[PDB]
């Protein structure tokens, strides 16, 4: 699976957790920013690697990292359809 | 008569036909008679033929 | 040969072929012989190296391990 | 001399044939002997098959063969509509004559850049109207 | 109607046309989304009314262009051509209506055609269109010249017209059903019936004159007169090598009577089986499906005119002008396969767009098939190139497929003109041959059917998998043009119809190189040439006939087609008539390899270097306020991939016409 990851510098505007196709993140309570909220990523093992997060992210770099994992490739991260791992 | 069979003629392929012009035996003629001398600026009309 | 060079047939080169081969077949199975002892340790070889190193061997291997003398100096001098 | 004795001498450049021209000498000798200009392959590989008038001899299209194609196997092509030619001549010739006839007058060359007056106009004419 | 609304004033604005581009110019990917979305009239402001109003106008000003391009053709031909000398002989004088200057020596471009006139050998056989038409005076083709300015005229003035006359009530572009009865009767019905009068009480008097010998103004200015009995085809005119012109008018008539025909029993409703294409009816009414449908009828009109033109003469002199047939060709037969991705693009569009019909249901069945046809069709054709070139290298020529060795007989390739047998000859040149199929002809039409299936399974996958596909469900609001979805599930890169299309327009250059390659193979080899003498003649062809022989083999492709052909074209430098073709073979080469550039490389790369550039004007002062950006992804695919065509077809062209020029001169 991949790595979603979050840092301080998130603003909580959503747009993430918006953007998710296949809904791995989620705003929780925070008081790092003004907003007071921070996207999260629990269930991280549903992430694709299609970085729609990181596409929507406004900060100037983003507070949202995908790091793509092609050695621990999963049938939830590689969309499987046809073919069942599970 | 396309693959198997080499058509020649016109009449080979439509059968009794043996021109351009369907095998009508009427000789249409014309509707209205013509000058016997002309003048300048006539413009016969075309035949077919 | 049917040559297709136009410099082998313009200069006249040739390959020419010797009357008897080279070597007799109990060279070739000497030969052969040396070849299958390499190839033995060459098994052997890759399977050392697909398996690599054993740190279990400390609990049940025989003896009480060694470093050569040379080998403690060079540890002692350093890198 | 003979190739039979340049082989049978042989060439080595250790010993005695220190003569670049007795070394190549020996390999001509060599090359004639052991090598061929060509494989040999069967030369009707190389003779063609369609347009070169010999198609009937492979009889690819034996069932129901194309009239088109001549059956002759010569390598030749008739000429399509050969009677028509002289026929052809002979009425553009009777047309020719009979356009001479009915403007009473030699055929003008038409002029790419010139200028005629209408036969028909009601003004002198400037340029000849043909 | 009302006129007072269109000002110069947003001819500054430069993207007012689309509201992404408002804030205009932050980096140079505006200037590059301006030009793509200029002429996407869809999701560009305003309403549907104002889409139809851009689509129509830009249609007129688009016909106004074609008329200009047609009349400075009858200008170039009446003013800056040797057409006099060409209709006095035309065997003798290669056509030309194309000048070029002296300014850097480029004087060495124009070539020898007549003992008055220097200039470039033309081959789009407007010559023999002039001597179909009877146009043999100067006058006459500057008054066809003021015919096409006029109408072009009128054209942009309808457009200019129409961008306003049109209002968003305005609905007579959706009346389908007047549009096609119009079209069918007036436009296709009525206009072949005039142009048959056209023919019969202009042409056919000038081009029997023509034909006899005759050059008399008083002549230039009874029907049936010289053709016998034999059926059009059949016999072509031996002083002319065509088929008749009067042949050809009692052709039109026909045709318009038939299309006339045609509309009166769909105006009476005699047609009754509306049913079955009543669901196309209902979902095809969009922009969008009737391009595409429209675009797919004429690239098979072009293919079926590239085979016509050829195989089937009619313009005076254009079977025995070698280069004019075959340029026709390869022209018609390019703009086919361009109109046909064309047509799975816009297909693709429609689909996004509007709902698709309930074929794409069972998409998985048929995209499967088609994958498995296009898998067999090349294994098994190319396999046998392969073959012959294994075993033949391998020196066994008895086991490779060709005539003289296993041959695969088109069996199935019959005659249906039932000509006599011969060839039709005219003033030391064959007009008109048999083409002989065998082995080779199987081999290369099997090739064809693989390019032609490969091309159509690219263009199909784009249409049925653009809404959605199990890799990515959402494809629909990715949209139409969009670069990937991400790196992710593996990797979603080109899963969208614009890449498809990006990929069928390679396969369709690809499958339509081959097909040119073998039309002039197959046409220097087995049909042109000369003869040597009931008369027999032994034809010496321009390729000496070793299609049969040597097409068997891809090396036989590369040798005796590329290599021993490219003779005039590489060898074309000191001649005058062909060294600019030699130049541009030479830069389409070049032009081919740049296009790798951009079909290779990535975005990321060239950002980056741009930064690493900027950083050294940032620190002389040079600050661009447009900051510097590499081309997007879509872009950098669509310039490689139009670099990259435009290459191949320049050297084709070049080397083609190279050949032609000099062997017919
Ligand atoms: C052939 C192709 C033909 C296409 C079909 C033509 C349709 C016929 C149009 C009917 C006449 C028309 O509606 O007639 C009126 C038309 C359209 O006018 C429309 O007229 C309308 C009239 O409106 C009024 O209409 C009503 C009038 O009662 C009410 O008053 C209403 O409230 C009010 O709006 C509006 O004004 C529209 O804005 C206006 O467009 O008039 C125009 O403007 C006339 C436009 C003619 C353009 C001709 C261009 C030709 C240029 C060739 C140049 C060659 C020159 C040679 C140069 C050589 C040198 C090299
Ligand atoms: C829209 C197409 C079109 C046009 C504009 C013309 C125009 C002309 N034709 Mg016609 N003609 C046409 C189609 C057309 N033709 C077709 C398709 C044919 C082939 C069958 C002919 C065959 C033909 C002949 C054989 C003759 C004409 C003639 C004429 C003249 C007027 C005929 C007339 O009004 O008779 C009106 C008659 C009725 C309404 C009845 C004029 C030059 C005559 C001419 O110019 O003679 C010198 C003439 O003799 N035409
Ligand atoms: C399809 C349209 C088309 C095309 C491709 C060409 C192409 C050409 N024309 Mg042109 N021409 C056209 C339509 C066209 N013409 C029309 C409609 C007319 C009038 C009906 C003419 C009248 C015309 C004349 C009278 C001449 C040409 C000439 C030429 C050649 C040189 C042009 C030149 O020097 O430009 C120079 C560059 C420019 C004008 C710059 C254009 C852009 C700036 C902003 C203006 C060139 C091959 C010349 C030629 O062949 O000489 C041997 C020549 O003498 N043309
Ligand atoms: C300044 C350059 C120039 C200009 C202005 C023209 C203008 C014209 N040529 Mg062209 N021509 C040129 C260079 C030029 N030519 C050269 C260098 C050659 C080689 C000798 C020719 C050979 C030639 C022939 C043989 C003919 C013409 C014709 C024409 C007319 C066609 C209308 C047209 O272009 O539609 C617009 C058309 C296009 C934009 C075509 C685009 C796609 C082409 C076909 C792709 C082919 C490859 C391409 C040429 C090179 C790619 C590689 C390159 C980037 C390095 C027009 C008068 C025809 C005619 O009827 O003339 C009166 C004709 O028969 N030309
Ligand atoms: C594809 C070609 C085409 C088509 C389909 C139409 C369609 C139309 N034009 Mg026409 N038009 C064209 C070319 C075309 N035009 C051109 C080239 C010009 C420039 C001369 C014009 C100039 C023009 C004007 C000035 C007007 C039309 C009008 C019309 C309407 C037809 C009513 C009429 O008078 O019919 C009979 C023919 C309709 C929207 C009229 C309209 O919309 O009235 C409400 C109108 O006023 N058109
Ligand atoms: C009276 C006869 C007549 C004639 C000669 C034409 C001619 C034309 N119409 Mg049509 N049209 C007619 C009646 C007629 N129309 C009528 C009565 C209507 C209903 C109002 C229309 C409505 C109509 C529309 C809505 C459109 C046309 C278009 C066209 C052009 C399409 C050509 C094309 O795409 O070729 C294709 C050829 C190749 C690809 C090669 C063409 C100039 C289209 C166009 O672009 O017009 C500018 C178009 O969109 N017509
Ligand atoms: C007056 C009758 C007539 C005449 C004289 C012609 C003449 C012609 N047609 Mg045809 N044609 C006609 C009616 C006619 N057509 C009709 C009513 C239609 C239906 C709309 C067509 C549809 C049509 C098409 C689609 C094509 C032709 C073509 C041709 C040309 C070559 C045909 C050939 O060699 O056939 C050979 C003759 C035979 C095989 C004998 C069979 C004759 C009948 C079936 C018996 C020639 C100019 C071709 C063309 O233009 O090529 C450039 C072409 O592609 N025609
Ligand atoms: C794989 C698909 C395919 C494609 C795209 C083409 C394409 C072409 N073939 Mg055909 N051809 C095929 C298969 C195919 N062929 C096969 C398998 C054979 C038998 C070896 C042939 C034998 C053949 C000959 C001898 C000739 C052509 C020719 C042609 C041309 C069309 C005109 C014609 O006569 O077609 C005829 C098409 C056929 C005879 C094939 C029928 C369609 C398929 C095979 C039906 C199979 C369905 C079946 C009920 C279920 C199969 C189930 C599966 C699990 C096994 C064109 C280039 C002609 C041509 O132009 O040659 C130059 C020609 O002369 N083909
Ligand atoms: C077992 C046993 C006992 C015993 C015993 C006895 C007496 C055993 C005797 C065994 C004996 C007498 C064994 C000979 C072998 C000869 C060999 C292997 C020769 C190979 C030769 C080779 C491989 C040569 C090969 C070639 O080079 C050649 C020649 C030519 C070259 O072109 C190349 C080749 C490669 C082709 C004890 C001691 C009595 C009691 C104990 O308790 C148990
Ligand atoms: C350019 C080009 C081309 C070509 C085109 C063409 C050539 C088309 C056609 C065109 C045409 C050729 C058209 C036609 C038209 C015609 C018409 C449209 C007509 C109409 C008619 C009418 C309208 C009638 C009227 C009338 C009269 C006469 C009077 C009274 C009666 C009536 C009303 C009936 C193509 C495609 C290749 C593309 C490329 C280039
Ligand atoms: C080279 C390259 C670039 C860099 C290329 C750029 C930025 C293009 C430069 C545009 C210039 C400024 C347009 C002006 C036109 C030319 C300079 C004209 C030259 C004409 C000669 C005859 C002189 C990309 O950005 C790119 C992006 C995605 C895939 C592949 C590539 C790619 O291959």
């Amino acid at each position: 699976s991949h790595a979603v990851k979050i840092y301080d510098t998130c603003i909580g505007c959503t747009l993430c957790v918006r953007a998710c196709p296949t809904d791995v993140l989620e705003m929780v309570p925070a008081t790092v920013n003004a907003a007071k909220q921070v996207a999260s990523s629990p269930r991280v093992e549903d992430c694709v690697g299609c970085k729609r997060c990181e596409t929507a992210c406004p900060t100037d770099f983003l507070s949202i990292r995908v790091y793509l994992q092609e050695n621990e490739e999963t049938q939830y991260s590689l969309g499987l359809d046809l073919a069942d791992w599970s | 008569c396309f693959s198997s069979q080499t058509c020649q003629d016109i009449g080979d392929y439509l059968p009794g036909w043996t021109g351009p012009l369907p095998p009508v035996a009427y000789d249409f003629p014309p509707l209205y008679p013509a000058p016997e001398v002309p003048y300048t600026g006539y413009q016969a009309p075309l035949k077919l033929m | 040969r049917v040559p297709g060079g136009k410099r082998t047939k313009e200069l006249g080169l040739v390959v020419p072929i010797p009357e008897e081969d080279g070597l007799t077949d109990g060279q070739i199975a000497a030969l052969f012989v040396v070849a299958l002892v390499v190839l033995i340790a060459a098994v052997d070889l890759a399977r050392s190296l697909y398996f690599g190193l054993q740190p279990n061997k400390f609990k049940t291997a025989k003896g009480k391990g060694s470093i050569t003398p040379f080998m403690k100096r060079l540890i002692e001098n350093g890198f | 001399p003979s190739d039979e004795e340049i082989l049978a001498k042989g060439c080595d450049i250790r010993v005695d044939c220190t003569t670049k021209e007795q070394q190549f000498a020996w390999a001509k000798a060599y090359y004639r002997k052991y090598n061929q200009e060509t494989d040999g392959k069967d030369p009707k590989y190389s003779k063609p098959s369609t347009g070169a008038g010999v198609f009937r001899k492979f009889k690819i299209d034996w069932p129901n063969p194309d009239p088109s194609i001549p059956d002759t196997t010569d390598g030749t092509y008739p000429i399509r509509n050969e009677d028509f030619l002289p026929i052809w001549k002979q009425q553009q010739e009777d047309l020719r004559a009979k356009m001479k006839e009915y403007i009473g007058r030699e055929f003008t060359e038409i002029r790419w850049i010139g200028d005629y007056d209408n036969a028909r106009s009601p003004y002198k004419p400037h340029n000849g109207y043909y | 109607a009302i006129f007072r609304y269109v000002n110069a004033t947003l001819w500054s604005k430069a993207g007012h046309f689309n509201k992404a581009l408002s804030k205009g110019a932050k980096t140079t990917t505006w200037i590059w989304n301006l030009h793509a979305s200029a002429h996407d009239f869809d999701i560009q402001q305003g309403s549907a009314g104002l889409i139809a109003r851009k689509v129509f106008s830009s249609g007129l000003a688009h016909l106004s262009l074609v008329f200009f391009w047609l009349g400075g053709m009858h200008f170039h031909g009446a003013y800056l051509s040797n057409y006099s000398a060409w209709l006095k002989d035309p065997k003798s004088v290669a056509p030309s209506s194309h000048i070029a200057y002296s300014l850097v020596g480029q004087d060495i471009l124009n070539s020898y055609t007549s003992q008055y006139f220097s200039g470039i050998t033309i081959t789009s056989g407007f010559f023999q269109l002039y001597r179909s038409e009877g146009i043999v005076t100067q006058s006459q083709l500057k008054y066809a010249c003021a015919a096409s300015l006029i109408a072009t005229l009128i054209c942009l003035s309808g457009s200019y017209l129409h961008m306003q006359l049109m209002s968003k009530f305005t609905s007579f572009y959706k009346k389908f059903q007047s549009l096609s009865q119009s079209h069918l009767i007036i436009m296709f019905g009525f206009g072949s019936v005039s142009f048959s009068a056209h023919q019969i009480h202009e042409a056919l008097p000038i081009n029997s004159l023509l034909d006899s010998g005759i050059w008399d103004p008083q002549l230039f200015s009874a029907i049936l007169l010289g053709t016998p009995s034999a059926i059009t085809g059949k016999l072509l005119n031996p002083s002319t090598g065509s088929i008749f012109l009067s042949q050809v008018a009692a052709h039109h008539l026909a045709v318009g009577i038939v299309f006339i025909t045609l509309g009166l029993i769909k105006w009476c409703n005699l047609f009754f089986s509306r049913n079955a294409i009543l669901s196309l009816r209902l979902a095809y009414m969009d922009y969008h499906a009737q391009l595409s449908i429209n675009l797919a009828v004429w690239a098979s009109l072009s293919m079926v005119a590239a085979h016509h033109l050829t195989e089937i003469p009619v313009y005076p002199y254009e079977s025995t002008d070698y280069p004019t047939v075959l340029c026709l060709f390869v022209h018609h037969a390019c703009l086919s396969g361009f109109f046909t991705v064309a047509s799975g693009a816009h297909a693709s569009i429609f689909v996004i767009r509007q709902l698709p019909t309930s074929e794409i249901r069972h998409r998985d069945p048929i995209i499967g098939h088609l994958i498995w046809v296009c898998i067999a069709l090349g294994l098994h054709s190319f396999g046998l190139y392969c073959h012959n070139d294994t075993l033949e290298a391998l020196g066994r020529p008895e086991d490779t497929f060709c005539d003289n060795s296993i041959q695969l007989k088109p069996i199935f390739a019959k005659q249906f003109l039932g000509l006599q047998p011969g060839i039709e000859v005219l003033d030391g040149k064959i007009v008109r041959m048999t083409q002989e199929l065998g082995t080779a002809d199987f081999m290369v039409h099997h090739i064809h059917a693989f390019t032609i299936h490969v091309t159509l399974l690219i263009l199909l996958k784009g249409v049925l998998y653009a809404r959605n596909s199990r890799l990515v469900s959402d494809k629909l609001e990715l949209g139409f043009a969009y670069p990937c979805d991400g790196p992710g599930r593996g990797g979603t890169c080109q899963i969208s119809p614009w890449d498809h299309l990006f990929l069928a327009v390679f396969w369709m250059y690809n499958c339509l190189s081959v097909v040119i390659f073998h039309y002039f193979w197959k046409m220097q080899s087995d049909v042109w040439g000369s003869y040597v003498h009931h008369s027999s003649l032994t034809c010496s062809h321009y390729s000496q006939g070793d299609f049969s022989v040597n097409s068997i083999t891809i090396n036989g492709w590369l040798r005796n087609l590329l290599w021993s052909e490219a003779s005039q074209v590489i060898q074309s430098y000191a001649l005058p008539s062909i060294c600019s073709y030699g130049f541009i073979f030479l830069a389409a080469h070049f032009v081919w390899a740049f296009s790798l550039m951009f079909l290779f490389s990535g975005r990321a790369y060239w950002q980056e270097l741009i930064e690493s550039i900027l950083w050294s004007h940032h620190k002389l002062k040079i600050v661009p306020h447009i900051q510097p950006r590499a081309l997007s992804i879509s872009q950098g695919r669509a310039v490689g991939l139009t670099h990259y065509v435009l290459g191949g077809i320049g050297c084709t062209w070049a080397f083609i016409i190279s050949r032609m020029l000099v062997l017919t001169t």
